[PDB]
């Protein structure tokens, strides 16, 4: 539960911390190794991971995917794939 | 922007002055301009 | 990765073999001043060894060193091997070895790495013409 | 082409460094049929294919010139008579 | 400074004397018009001479 978290919140899923789409990233919510304190501490916990994966998939798809083979600028082009090429390093 | 800057002015040097040697070698020796 | 560093023994064996077979005056001088060429660069591969056994003995040299180091000289020893073959099909002498050298040198051009190779060969064997 | 789509992002010294080297038998080819007159042929893969005296079929790199070396090659054949 | 550009369909808030002009929407709110004219200028007379 220790090595798993970081290597969730990492980009690589761990058994415990299920991805989900609709919850993102959740700490398993019914094993006896969680207990009410912590329980806030590993909620807040999640987002940050479940954010990190969403912009890796997303730098991922638009940073070198094509060889030049959408027409939306919002989705593709030239600044688009600037913004996620600074998001690697932010 | 990947295009020649110093490659093609060596190159277009070279093409007029093969062709001004031929005009030439036309006239002061075979008198094109005599017929 | 062991699998790939032995063709270069049977690359060896086929250069060091033309000096032998290919040796008499029937195939001539120039074909004595072609194999000639060809003991140079096997000198310079034992040149390689030396240092190498030193960097071996001490401990610092493994088999990801050894595949960069013999990577250059593989190419080397093709190219000689492969001429061996070529000139040995078709029993060639005289200035028949003189132009498959010639036609090598621009048939690897692009990297420049056999062309210096094929050059200096035509350079010593054209020396007896 | 793939160096006017992306020169900007880090794919582009890669790609910079094939095409250096992948450019030096091509130059040469032009460097000869203009220099001397010695048309070259490699695979038929030449820009320049195989009274009027053409023995050569003409009818990515600037165009502006192609059409010029066309012309450059027979005028030193020309020269060589 | 040469009159040449690279996009694949997408702009860089311009648009001899072929397919120049600005237009204030797709130029930045904190640069100003007053220099992109400017621009635009070195642009188009570099082209025509």
């Amino acid at each position: 539960m220790i090595h798993e978290l970081l290597l969730a919140l990492s980009g690589y899923p761990g058994s415990i911390f299920t991805w989900n789409k609709r919850s993102g990233l959740q700490v398993s919510q019914d094993f006896p190794f969680l207990h009410p304190s912590e329980t806030s501490v590993l909620n807040r916990l999640c987002r940050l991971g479940t954010d990190y994966i969403r912009f890796t998939e997303f730098i991922e798809q638009y940073t070198g995917h094509v060889q030049q083979q959408q027409g939306q600028g919002g989705l593709h082009g030239i600044y688009l794939r600037a913004f996620c090429t600074g998001l690697d390093s932010v | 922007v990947l295009m020649k800057r110093s490659i093609t002015a060596p190159l277009a040097a070279h093409i007029s002055l093969v062709n001004k040697a031929a005009v030439d070698y036309f006239f002061v020796e075979l008198h094109l301009e005599a017929h | 990765l062991v699998h790939r560093i032995l063709p270069v023994a049977a690359s060896y064996s086929a250069v060091t073999r033309f000096i032998e077979e290919k040796s008499s005056f029937e195939y001539g001088q120039v074909n004595h001043a072609l194999a000639a060429a060809m003991r140079t660069l096997v000198k310079e591969h034992l040149i390689l060894v030396s240092q190498l056994e030193q960097l071996h003995r001490q401990g610092l040299l493994s088999l990801q060193k050894l595949w960069f180091y013999i990577q250059p000289a593989m190419r080397t020893m093709d190219i000689l091997a492969s001429l061996a073959t070529s000139v040995d099909k078709g029993e060639c002498l005289g200035g028949s070895t003189l132009s498959l050298l010639h036609d090598r040198s621009f048939s690897y051009t692009g990297d420049s790495q056999a062309q210096e190779l094929c050059l200096y060969l035509t350079k010593a064997a054209s020396a007896p013409y | 082409q793939e160096a006017l789509h992306n020169c900007s992002n880090e794919h582009y010294p890669v790609l910079l460094s094939l095409l250096k080297t992948s450019c030096e038998p091509y130059t040469r080819f032009i460097h000869d049929w203009v220099y001397s007159g010695v048309f070259r042929d490699a695979y038929g893969e030449f820009m320049i294919q195989v009274k009027l005296y053409w023995t050569h079929g003409y009818v990515v790199f600037l165009k502006h010139i192609a059409h010029d070396i066309y012309v450059c090659g027979k005028t030193i054949n020309l020269l060589k008579l | 400074l040469h009159g040449l550009l690279l996009d694949q369909h997408e702009e860089f808030f311009i648009k001899s004397l072929k397919q120049f002009s600005l237009r204030v929407e797709i130029l930045p709110s904190y640069i100003p018009v007053r220099v992109a004219e400017k621009i635009l200028f070195v642009g188009e007379s570099v082209q025509m001479f």
